[PDB]
């Protein structure tokens, strides 16, 4: 019971950390897709 | 009128008329060519110059070349003498069997049926496919859409529906191949013949064919669907019959347009598409419809670029359908064919008031459990299965068996599955699932449920597997 | 399970 | 009255840069016609504008200056074609580059011809044996078929193609002319030393004799790289239209697209999705539709294409990758994960397909591998679902036991294309369960031992399976006997 | 011929001529300037105007200024008298040691060797670096590329190779500094002097230096590669010599191209790069090659922007190499140097019929175990090792010991490793890795393997760790 407690403390703390990282990775990606998709439109439009 | 070619850049040709400017949509014929080249007028640039889209190759055209206004949009041979035949974007036979002697001719461009012409009858159209029937029933006279990325089953599914439905159908059928594989029109034509749906000796043909494959210039691809659809509208209105319309693949109509779009001088909309995508799709999709005069049962294959269902094209097409079968490479990848996604497929008739509560409670019953299992998937992945409640490891069970019971050996894919094709009747389906959901087979092995028709084959297969 | 190496230890 | 330079059949360079000439005059040129530059440099008329002709240059534009005279040729672009090219290395226009003399060509062919329509073809039915079990058993290739080789850099895509070219000696050294397959290998954007390496190996395998190599490498002008595929295609249609059989490898269609993109942007055509022309799908569809099977009415010849495409980060959903997957009759997807893991070829069973199915397979093969593909798909899934032995029954323990053994058999080395009956013998052993008790690690060694035995001792069973083309009831009995007994002596 | 400056934008100078328009690639000299300003013609805009690329800052130029056609393309001193000298894009000495007095002059723009001129001999080039030698071995006369994001090890690896290979090479070497740091040119020059590869007293220098660094205007950075390249071509073909060609960094040439491209008025391709990216890399990369006349072993550092290997620049470079050493920030951050990614580096020599099957089997052995460790990592990441199978934990142990044994101290990086540089002989590498694979050291601790040369030192370190 002391080892399951310890193991589950860690697991839970790793999870949260993973959560915090994926979230930040998500926002970076979200911002780059928009920027990326918009530069693509501008390039096409300017070439005309 | 007679115009001259002033500029050639790919499929786009600009023409200058001295007197009398052909209206937009008018078809012009290029003079001096071994083969018939039609140019559809696309825009009035001003200065008595029109910008047009070529219906074929632009090689060998010359600046100054002559062009005659035909005085009307592309018009094709429409009528019963189109049945059993193979036509072009521009209505020319391409089957080497001579002219198509129709009484009338129709322009491929036309307005869509008015609001007061709509019909609202809703009859389930049983197909013999477990998944579709159970969860996303097709409807007679309704608009059906098969969505899928490259190589997930759109066409084979269209192939088994032609077999399980087109073949018994008492009425015509029009199969329009838009920007797909030439090999495929040759496979289907010869199959139609070997099964008498096409009769080369008599007038018993029950299917007209129109083709504008992937080896064609954007222009042809931006119009075959129109030609195809036009043939079908005739049997709907002028004869009043029950038509079956197959289009594979309507995405090609939209890709065709995006391919000339820049040469038409337009700022691109998102994802590269042309800014008129939705309206271009709207004025077309709105003709593919059942009216009070006749009924159309359209089955349209819809390609999904990069596998992304949010892509402006696939995305813009959902609204035009009454039933949708969404195929997924993630399912296919597991060997589950047809690879329909049970949680992303829908039908407007999945209503207790229309299919009944037994049909309805089973369907939703099957979907809840697959959803319930989807959610657990990522978690037992890491944390394993021991901690799960026997209540929850039973839904993992049943789900995995249902997941399989939803696959089926198609009669048009024996070359693929190495299994005889099975067609299951609506009641054999509802019942089979009802029992799995009821716990009545928690003893048989999952594998017993994979690639089988009716539930009895799953029971038999258990024994065969029993050793 | 899910208690680190409780079992593996005795087994070892 | 010097009248040699009228502006109807000649023009003068208004400006030149980055391989695009804006020629003035050329009033009678046809779209897509070839023109000549004072410098002996050829170009192609792509944009016919009101006041100028946009000419793409097949070579270094450094020799072209404003004012140069440009002359029509009256001819739409074409190239040498025919048997004379076999065993020779040509550039994208037909010129030899093996400095082995002029080609003795008597025929020519337009590089850009539409693919034969509906009526002139017949369903693909004759196998096109690669020599690779994994391929010939799971994603069969028939003649007239287009099958794509796709995967990241270095996952082995070219190898599939070389082994295939090399496997054709079997029939080419034979008598039967219907079973023969002439090959064409188009290098695009590649490096000269790599190609030189390539043609060496082909020579060392005694395969050049039936191969033509069209090379359009890294320093060749964009327009040469662009054309190269159509050029090579046309040389393959010669065989296709004359009741002969040809096989063309487009290595790769990725670098061509880049070339097209470059040529196209430099012509000022508005960029589209991902910067490529709005018609890159069309760029490849037009080409690959040309690989085809003609009916007896047209010679019964055929053209089979094996185009290569490079993915990035194994992402097959990518726009170009799917553009091309949606044209061919299947794909062979190679993964680096599988490759590193030991699975070579790195064929990904689940993601590869053949739209021809067993119709492109001998009955012997169909007999043994008829359901194997979906079996391995279903195996990969459960193998994942129990990466935690979740109270697994028997039907799935059996499923995992076959899955692993079969996976080992589909493994294969390089340059040793197997004969069809050889494949049938070894798959047979696995598919029938005779190997379900052997240790996975043993399987590769066993296959070398077993195959040795039957090839040496039993060529009567090999020649019958090969000949009948099927597995009769007695052959099937002579085989059961051999495997089970040899297996036992083998596990002593 | 005398033209006049019509327009000036950064490094793109447009000059108009009245009689005699210079062909493309010709070098023009601007008149009325304290120092030489060479303009390289790039295209004929028509109307007797030529658009050109300046080779130095264009400040001070004035519209209407006179320009003179040199009559040829940038030409530079070539021969043995360039050995031990430092030179410019335009070939002038910049080592304050006088004129480079050569018999011949070569133009920096040449065509690439023909197909029939190619070579196919494949000899392994041992470097003494464990990871490189074992997994992605280089090859004599071959083309090597070191891919690396900022500050990962590209230059340190070139230095160590210069040390381990260039130093005992019979034959010449050419170091071309393209778009990099000036201090580095200075660090190297003086170091070369010190170890005597550059001798300012005798004619015994074995290295010629060409530089166009981070401080030059785009056009200079866009051409110095061609310049170092030309020097090397002379030794190869005019003396049938076995050359060594080091370039830091070839990514800078492409970047330079992207800098002027808008100015040349071109619609950009993806990521803002020039539509001519591949062909520009191509007609340049294709001259860096061994032939029947001579051998060029070339090592090129390839800077990867934002660490993105899918970037058009680096992405387009893979196809030109025979061997690639892909450096990783992730590995570097673990403290493993050189930070080479073992599952991402490759070499066309990794063929049993060339390195022998012993080599070929250890090599594929190591990769297979690291690939296996790699897939377990996702789970190891949330739950650690506890839940791992006894079997799986052994791959993990071995993988982590193989991963550490792949690292090694470089003389050149002694100031940072705190350890004495090591050079491991191939057979020592093949071996040490066999044993690890074979379970002959499953008892030693990981740390024993970190930062060592031969396996024998890994055993020792283990004792010292006690």
């Amino acid at each position: 019971q002391s080892a399951r407690m310890t193991a589950m403390d860690n697991a839970s703390k790793n999870a949260s950390e993973m959560i915090d990282k994926l979230t930040l990775t998500f926002n970076r990606t979200r911002q780059a897709v928009i920027t990326k998709e918009l530069i693509e439109i501008i390039s096409g439009a300017a070439a005309l | 009128t007679t115009g001259r070619i002033v500029a050639v850049i790919g499929a786009v040709v600009d023409v200058q008329f001295d007197e009398g400017l052909p209206p937009i949509l008018n078809a012009l014929e290029v003079q001096g060519r071994e083969t018939r080249l039609v140019l559809e007028v696309a825009q009035h640039l001003g200065e008595s110059t029109v910008r047009t889209i070529a219906m074929d190759g632009t090689e060998g055209l010359v600046r100054g070349q002559k062009v005659l206004d035909s005085g009307a949009p592309i018009r094709i041979p429409v009528g019963p003498e189109t049945l059993g035949r193979i036509m072009n974007v521009i209505g020319e036979p391409i089957d080497e069997r001579g002219p198509i002697k129709t009484k009338q001719f129709a322009a491929i461009h036309a307005e869509a049926p008015e609001f007061v012409e709509m019909s609202v009858e809703q009859e389930i159209l049983v197909t013999g496919i477990k998944v579709v029937d159970l969860l996303a029933p097709y409807a007679k006279g309704g608009k059906i859409g098969l969505f899928g990325g490259a190589g997930v089953g759109k066409t084979v599914l269209i192939m088994e529906l032609i077999n399980n439905v087109a073949k018994a159908h008492g009425g015509y059928s029009v199969f329009a191949g838009v920007g797909e594989r030439t090999r495929e029109g040759n496979d289907l034509y010869h199959e139609m013949i070997e099964s008498g749906v096409i009769n080369l000796k008599d007038a018993t043909s029950k299917v007209a064919l129109v083709y504008g494959q992937m080896n064609e210039p954007p222009g042809a691809r931006a119009r075959v669907a129109l030609t195809g659809l036009t043939v079908a509208e005739y049997f709907r209105d002028q004869e009043g019959q029950d038509v079956l319309l197959f289009i594979d693949n309507i995405f090609r109509f939209t890709q065709a347009g995006s391919e000339v779009s820049a040469l038409l001088g337009r700022i691109p909309s998102a994802v590269g598409y042309q800014p008129t995508l939705a309206t271009d799709m709207g004025t077309m999709q709105e003709r593919i419809t059942t009216t009070k005069k006749g009924s159309i049962t359209s089955v349209q294959a819809i390609y999904v670029p990069a596998d992304d269902l949010t892509d402006p094209a696939p995305a813009t097409t959902f609204a035009h359908l009454d039933a949708t079968t969404v195929l997924s490479r993630a399912i296919a990848e597991l060997g589950i064919y047809p690879a329909v996604d049970p949680l992303d497929s829908t039908s407007r008739i999945m209503d207790p008031n229309i299919v009944g509560s037994e049909h309805y409670d089973v369907a939703r019953g099957v979907q809840k459990i697959l959803q319930d299992y989807k959610s657990l998937q990522d978690i037992i992945a890491i944390l394993g299965m021991d901690e799960l409640s026997e209540e929850d490891k039973l839904t993992v069970s049943r789900a995995r068996k249902i997941q399989r019971f939803l696959s089926q050996p198609f009669q048009v894919a024996e070359v693929f599955t190495g299994h005889l094709g099975k067609l299951v009747p609506l009641k054999e389906t509802i019942k089979g699932f009802q029992q799995i959901l009821a716990g009545e087979y928690d003893h048989l092995p999952e594998q017993a449920f994979y690639m089988v028709g009716p539930i009895e084959e799953a029971v038999a297969k258990a024994d065969k597997l029993a050793e | 399970g899910l208690c680190g190496a409780i079992h593996s230890s005795v087994a070892k | 009255a010097d009248t040699s330079v009228d502006l109807e059949e000649t023009g003068r360079v208004l400006s030149i840069g980055d391989g695009i000439a804006r020629v003035h005059g050329l009033r009678n040129v046809q779209a897509e016609e070839m023109v000549e530059f004072s410098s002996g440099l050829k170009g192609m008329s792509l944009n016919l504008e009101p006041d100028n002709v946009g000419v793409v240059v097949f070579g270094n534009d450094k020799l072209i200056k404003e004012g140069d005279i440009v002359k029509r040729t009256g001819a739409i672009v074409d190239v040498p074609v025919g048997e004379e090219l076999l065993g020779r290395v040509v550039d994208a226009l037909g010129n030899a580059i093996d400095g082995k003399g002029p080609i003795g060509s008597k025929a020519r062919r337009r590089v850009g011809l539409k693919a034969p329509g509906i009526i002139p073809r017949i369903s693909v039915r004759e196998p096109m044996q690669t020599g690779i079990k994994a391929v010939d058993s799971l994603v069969p290739i028939g003649r007239g078929q287009r099958e794509l080789i796709i995967g990241d850099r270095q996952t082995g895509k070219t190898s599939i193609a070389i082994d295939t070219i090399i496997n054709q000696k079997r029939f080419n050294d034979g008598t039967d002319e219907k079973k023969k397959l002439y090959c064409i290998y188009v290098a695009i954007g590649q490096k000269r030393s790599t190609v030189a390496q390539l043609v060496k190996r082909l020579t060392d395998a005694d395969a050049m004799k039936y191969t033509i190599v069209v090379s359009a490498t890294a320093s060749d002008a964009a327009p040469l790289q662009y054309l190269a595929p159509y050029s090579g295609c046309s040389m393959g249609e010669y065989f296709r239209d004359n009741g002969k059989h040809a096989l063309i490898i487009y290595d790769d269609l990725s670098k061509q697209a880049v070339a097209y993109r470059q040529m196209s942007l430099l012509l000022r055509r508005p960029p589209g999705r991902e910067a490529y022309p709005g018609d890159v799908f069309y760029l490849h569809s037009r080409l690959l539709e040309r690989a085809a099977k003609m009916n007896d009415a047209f010679g019964g010849g055929s053209l089979t294409a094996l185009p290569v495409i490079e993915t990035q980060a194994g992402d097959v959903s990518a726009y170009i990758p799917t553009n091309v997957i949606s044209i061919t009759d299947g794909q062979i997807f190679l993964e680096t994960e599988l490759f590193y893991k030991g699975i070579r070829p790195a064929i990904n069973v689940g993601l590869s397909v053949s739209r021809v199915g067993s119709a492109a397979q001998t009955r012997a093969m169909k007999q043994v591998a008829g359901t194997m593909k979906l079996e391995l798909a279903q195996y990969r899934e459960v193998a994942a679902f129990a990466q935690f032995g979740s109270d697994l029954d028997a039907a799935t323990q059996q499923l995992l036991s076959r899955g692993v053994r079969l996976t080992e058999l589909l493994k294969q080395g390089q340059y040793s294309p197997m004969a069809i009956e050889e494949q049938v013998a070894v798959i047979y052993a696995g598919v029938r369960g005779y190997l379900d008790k052997l240790e996975p690690s043993k399987i590769t060694k066993f296959e070398n031992a077993f195959l040795s035995h039957v090839i040496s001792q039993h060529q009567a069973l090999l020649s019958k399976i090969r000949t009948d083309g099927k597995i009769s009831e007695e052959s099937d009995a002579k085989l059961k006997e051999i495997v089970t007994n040899f297996l036992a002596g083998f596990e002593a």
